[PDB]
């Protein structure tokens, strides 16, 4: 069989720039290798075939290269909706062989984390369960810190972090920090607060609202 | 134009079968190969078999001989995949797609099929409006949410306002926890068309087959 | 007095550019590069040899040995050996009919080919033809093409409704009628072997100096020709590559034994008639020695001359040689050689050698084919026969034409698979079984040794011994069980033929075999005496 290996399986790049992904055969290939594009949530799509050729319905701004073992797929001017995952695949010997997938993610100046909270809703306490909510959205790059305070006090236990991939209109990562109480351990404190440590700024925005009928 | 319209997705127990649909359409469907991948969560795409549609022209990989079995209806222009002895490795999304014989690339694909191998039973979704407080400062954007708790397998969609608008909604994916599922969505809109007009979200879950919707009220 | 003692050759080079020419063939060609790629690539060149060595040579050299020694006929030798199996020079007698049905076909398209391959601009190059569909998409058209399940190439669009229109027949139940074109191929091959054979061994053994020699003329020129063609090492990579793995499978030794079997021929009686007409005095351990190392090596060179074009075929199209070299049989030469041969310069003249080359192949090989068959009538049937012999050599021919007419028809290539398949392949095997058991142990061995210390000098070594009396019967008892266990089922052209095609085939595989169970039944049967008396005088030959 063949081994197509995709030695960087992530690659950063910017709006704009020129972007390159490698993609290795295990022998020699002639000019029998497709690249595809699967965005995040969508079927692969097929862009090149037989190395350099195009395919239709695909932009000018894709291109191919290569002859033999080693090729290589080109994006001139990068955009927005550009965010996915490429495969590269051999399509010459049986069985037809993928590589291991090069997730292109975009680069940007920083944002500020946009952080809301929220309060545990009537049908939920109707339920006999309380969770504080947490939205930690538009900012860049993913690293950011998220710290609960309960009341004042870093609370650590039942905290889950959710991070969304890139964005496809601004490229701004989004995550979500949900705190799940129980709602006997819910009516006997008021003030919840989250804070989020980001690069930023220096001091972690803090986010505080009341249990008393808000 | 050309559509692969595949199966939904199939909650299946450990050690049973399953098999998936591939409703072909806009083109001779007698002049392509009809392929099968399967795509593992978090791995590469993986070749499974070809099919000729005229008579059935198998030809499977060595990996997957006698895991698959590929199928062809040209009465409908139906190809289907069939799959024994399910475990968990087998809990990947499968696709089929077109291909010419030469070159053998794959220009159409379906849009998937999440397949869930495991004995745990379909638990329905708790829906729980995610409403921001009555002592927030309206700004010019207020963000809303809606909490997805409690449910199995991933199979899930949420929805807001039959889709209109959603140029601001930030949905967080699922983690898994003591074999049931969580998630939460959320999105922005200004505050000129709230609490004015309506807006609600719709949760859904098709392996339970139930559908709770919940209007969001501060 | 008359005729008495038999004639004899006219030179030594004609005798091993003869047999040469009987052992080298159309399968030397492409039958060999297809089996030895497909089955573990370079390393099937060590169970071919052994199977060579334990199985082909003894064989070839025993057959031989005896043809020189008692220079009788495939019925006449019977006679003096152990006359009950003496329906065995009958039974050949059949199969080589069968055979003279459909390989002499071949060398008519190869025919149809050459005398189509005149013109400045090739028929199969381009697709506006009088046979051509709408599929017919060519090349020297726009790139990008991406082919379709229904499309088709000019070459196998010619091949398949041309030469010959198959698509006119539905399979073995509908063939008919006759192509009047193959039919003229291949009567004018029956005229040039008529002029080849008629007079006797002096005209096979003089046109065997150009029917034999040629194939490497036109394998070198294809051969120095495919080398410098570009990125042609992919299909040599495909077919020298060592896959050791697949040496661990049962089959693929089988393959190797019946490969070498039916690429030495022994004991079809051919080899017998060769032999006999030589000098009792002269010497024959080199001869068959060195005869076999030339078929073995003319088809390993052969292998590149093949996967050179295949793989200039495959860099062309998209590598992985195999898929272009999938289907193996008439395609394999018929179109895709021919389709890769036609994008080279001058391809005129390589289509002419490659085409002339393939008659040329089959023109000797059915010379010695033939040669047996009147040599062992004559024999058999003296002074009641050779009142003439163009009278017993026009009578073989034109049945020969008369038989294949039922492969001169549109589905004629079916059958030409199931005359191929089921009819030689088991009957050959078993002959030549019974044969050697006959000359290794009811005649004995010992005696035999004593005839080759009679004919060369010496006794053969105790390797031939051992080989005679168990590792050759062995060796086609081995080929004889794996084929009756696992019969093929076989298709042709996206058709396969029906169940009962077996069947048939059985019986075009028995009928040929009737006659030696039924002789033992006509000789034990007629002479009255008891079983015990009647066989021990029936296997013991003649005292005087
Ligand atoms: Br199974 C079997 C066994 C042996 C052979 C030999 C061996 C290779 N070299 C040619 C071939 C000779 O094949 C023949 C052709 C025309 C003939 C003929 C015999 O006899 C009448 O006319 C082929 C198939
Ligand atoms: C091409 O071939 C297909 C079957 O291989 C056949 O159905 C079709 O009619 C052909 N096209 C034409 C124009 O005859």
């Amino acid at each position: 069989d063949i081994v197509m290996t995709q030695s960087h399986k992530f690659m950063s790049t910017s709006v704009g720039d020129r972007v390159s992904i490698t993609c290795k055969a295990s022998q020699d290939v002639s000019t029998a290798v497709a690249w595809y594009q699967q965005k995040p949530g969508q079927s692969p799509k097929l862009l090149i075939y037989s190395a350099s050729y195009r395919y239709t319905g695909v932009p000018d701004r894709f291109t191919g290269s290569g002859s033999g073992t080693d090729f290589t797929f080109t994006i001139s001017s990068v955009q927005a909706e550009d965010l996915a995952v490429y495969y590269c695949q051999q399509h010459y010997s049986i069985p037809r062989t993928f590589g291991g997938g090069t997730k292109l993610e975009i680069k940007r100046a920083d944002a500020a984390p946009t952080v809301s909270i929220f309060p545990p809703s009537s049908e939920q306490l109707t339920s006999g369960g309380a969770s504080v909510v947490c939205f930690l959205n538009n900012f860049y790059p993913k690293d950011i810190n998220v710290k609960w305070k309960i009341d004042g006090s870093e609370r650590q236990n039942g905290v889950l972090n959710s991070w969304t991939d890139q964005d496809s209109k601004d490229s701004t990562y989004s995550m979500s920090s949900t705190l799940t109480l129980t709602k006997d351990e819910y009516e006997r404190h008021n003030s919840y607060t989250c804070e989020a440590t980001h690069k930023t700024s220096t001091s972690p925005i803090v986010k505080s609202f009341n249990r008393n009928e808000c | 134009e050309v559509q692969l319209q595949q199966s939904g997705p199939e909650l299946v127990k450990p050690g049973a079968s399953v098999k998936i649909s591939c409703k072909a359409s806009g083109y001779t469907f007698t002049d392509y190969y009809m392929n099968w991948v399967k795509q593992s969560h978090g791995k590469s795409l993986e070749w499974i078999g070809n099919i000729n549609p005229n008579n059935g022209g198998t030809s499977y990989n060595q990996k997957f001989k006698g895991k698959a079995t590929l199928t062809v209806d040209k009465s409908s222009t139906t190809a289907y995949m069939e799959l024994r002895s399910l475990t968990s490795e087998d809990s990947a999304v499968y696709y089929c797609t077109r291909s010419p014989v030469r070159p053998y690339y794959f220009d159409y694909w379906g849009q998937g099929t999440t397949l869930t191998v495991s004995s745990a039973k379909t638990t329905p979704p708790s829906v729980y409006p995610l409403a921001p407080g009555c002592g927030d400062t309206t700004g010019s954007s207020v963000t809303l949410g809606c909490l997805v708790k409690g449910y199995f397998p991933e199979s899930v969609t949420v929805t807001w306002n039959s889709g209109s608008l959603s140029s601001s909604v930030h949905t967080f994916p699922a983690l898994l926890q003591s074999g049931l599922y969580t998630m939460s969505s959320s999105v922005t809109v200004p505050s000129s068309t709230w609490p004015s007009q309506t807006v609600t979200c719709s949760v859904a879950h098709p392996a339970s087959s139930t559908t709770v919707d919940k209007k969001l009220e501060p | 007095g008359s005729q008495g003692e038999r004639e004899t050759w006219g030179k030594k080079v004609d005798f091993l550019l003869s047999v040469i020419g009987y052992a080298v063939d159309l399968g030397n060609v492409w039958r060999f590069p297809y089996i030895c790629a497909q089955n573990g690539g370079g390393a099937f060149l060590l169970p071919y040899t052994i199977m060579a060595i334990f199985g082909g040579i003894p064989l070839f050299y025993m057959e031989l040995a005896l043809g020189q020694y008692h220079r009788n006929g495939c019925i006449s030798i019977w006679r003096k050996i152990c006359p009950i199996f003496k329906g065995i020079g009958y039974a050949i007698c059949i199969i080589a009919f069968y055979i003279a049905s459909y390989y002499n076909t071949i060398m008519a398209w190869a025919l149809y080919y050459l005398i189509s391959s005149f013109t400045d601009q090739l028929p199969w190059t381009s697709c506006k033809n009088s046979w051509n569909t709408g599929n017919c998409t060519n090349y020297f058209s726009e790139d990008n093409i991406t082919w379709t399940l229904h499309s088709t190439s000019p070459a196998e669009e010619f091949y398949t409704r041309h030469v010959l229109q198959i698509h006119r027949s539905k399979g073995l139940q509908d063939l008919g009628g006759i192509s009047w074109q193959l039919a003229l191929c291949i009567m004018l091959i029956f005229t040039v072997i008529y002029f080849s054979i008629w007079k006797g061994v002096k005209t096979s053994g003089k046109v065997v100096w150009v029917t034999a020699t040629f194939p490497y003329i036109a394998l070198s020129v294809l051969l120095v020709r495919g080398a410098t063609l570009p990125g042609a090492w992919r299909g040599v990579l495909f077919y020298l590559k060592p896959n050791w793995q697949k040496l661990l499978e049962t089959g693929v030794w089988i393959d190797a034994a019946a490969q070498i079997f039916f690429s030495l021929g022994p004991g079809f009686g051919v080899l017998l008639a060769f032999a006999s007409y030589n000098k009792f005095n002269n010497n024959c351990y080199q001869d068959a020695l060195v005869t076999s190392v030339v078929n073995c090596m003319t088809s390993f060179v052969s292998g590149f001359v093949i996967f050179t074009v295949l793989g200039y075929m495959a860099e062309m199209r998209n590598e992985d040689v195999s898929e272009v070299a999938k289907d193996a049989g008439p395609s394999l030469l018929f179109i895709t050689y021919a389709e890769a041969i036609a994008n080279m310069p001058a391809s005129t003249f390589f289509a002419i050698i490659f085409f002339l080359m393939l008659i040329t192949l089959g023109l000797d090989s059915t010379f010695a084919g033939l040669e047996g068959v009147i040599t062992a009538v004559l024999d058999e049937f003296p002074h009641v026969w050779a009142k003439r012999r163009e009278r017993f050599v026009l009578a073989v021919v034109i049945t020969c034409f008369f038989g294949s007419l039922v492969t001169l028809t549109f589905g004629g290539a079916y059958v030409v698979k199931l005359l191929e398949e089921y009819a030689t392949g088991p009957a050959v095997l078993t002959v030549a079984l019974i044969e050697a058991v006959a000359v290794s142990w009811f005649y004995g061995i010992t005696q035999f040794c004593r005839d080759v210390k009679e004919m060369l000098g010496f006794s053969p070594g105790w390797f031939w011994r051992i080989c005679w009396v168990a590792i050759s019967p062995l060796f086609l008892l081995f080929i004889i069980a794996s084929f009756l266990m696992s019969p093929p089922q076989l298709r042709l052209f996206q058709y396969n033929y029906p169940y009962w095609s077996i069947i048939l085939g059985y019986a075009i595989g028995t009928s040929s075999f009737i006659c030696i169970p039924t002789y033992i039944a006509y000789r034990l049967i007629i002479t009255p005496g008891t079983f015990k008396e009647r066989i021990i005088k029936s296997i013991t030959p003649e005292t005087p």
